[PDB]
């Protein structure tokens, strides 16, 4: 989650 | 009918089901309604995980963005109860394809992609493809939300 | 722990969504399974590291303890065993909460505390408080260990 799983995210 | 699209659907009937047997309380946040309903059996087949915040289980979308199920509260101006469903970093065609389907078999409330709230409930293709924004790469720009009565 | 409780729940709970995919194979190493689990995005509330731009991705707690997803004894000429979520370097505190916590969640197969393994997944605060290890200086001294399916 890891790759899967922008940096952002709410 | 697709499974993302199938997955907000769920997701919305889900809540509406809760909160319609939520008696003498209501959330405040969205951390703690998303908790709830993943709790509730509610995002079986979603990828979940920990809010390092919160200690709440937060709830993601097939693309990485994270989805935050949350109550509409006071704007200051706002009065459309119920809650929201809000997914980001939605990929162009999935945002289209989404979009619409909602609006065709949703049963919302209203529909915002971005900085475009469709209150009538009716999205269509043609207005997507252009509200909807590329993809950066292989990642998605896009924010939807989904509006439960109001 | 709360955080810490929460991620290890929803870790077992997307392994178990990604396990029921997987037919005719099986993983045959933590270091493997862990990483494809973190591919997926099954970890997002935990620490992320190690190289998983090559498929060599490491899982970590909140004290920079290792976290391990290994088969367990994979292989019974039918459908996929079972899977053990293994946690190292827990402080005192926590390894209380956190055994107790995933026993009263009652959802898994068994849990171990250090060289205990409550097989029946029952772990009261009793049992946790003198099973669970001191901390060393800042340092935790516990291995927990959460099993799923047999």
């Amino acid at each position: 989650s890891x790759d899967x799983d922008n940096k952002e995210x709410x | 009918a697709g499974t993302e699209l199938t997955n907000y659907q769920t997701l919305a009937t889900n809540t509406i089901g809760m909160m319609k047997g939520v008696d003498g309380y209501a959330f405040t946040s969205g951390a703690k309604m998303t908790d709830t309903l993943i709790q509730a059996g509610a995002a079986k087949g979603m990828t979940v995980s920990g809010d390092p915040a919160s200690g709440s289980a937060t709830l993601w979308n097939s693309w990485g963005g994270q989805i935050v199920v949350a109550p509409d509260t006071a704007g200051g101006t706002g009065f459309n109860n119920g809650f929201t469903i809000t997914t980001n970093k939605v990929p162009q065609s999935a945002c289209v394809s989404i979009s619409t389907g909602m609006s065709r078999s949703g049963g919302t409330s209203g529909i915002k992609i971005n900085g475009n709230n469709h209150t009538d409930a009716k999205v269509t293709a043609e207005i997507a493809s252009s509200e909807c924004t590329a993809d950066n790469g292989r990642t998605g720009t896009n924010t939807l939300v989904f509006n439960y009565n109001g």
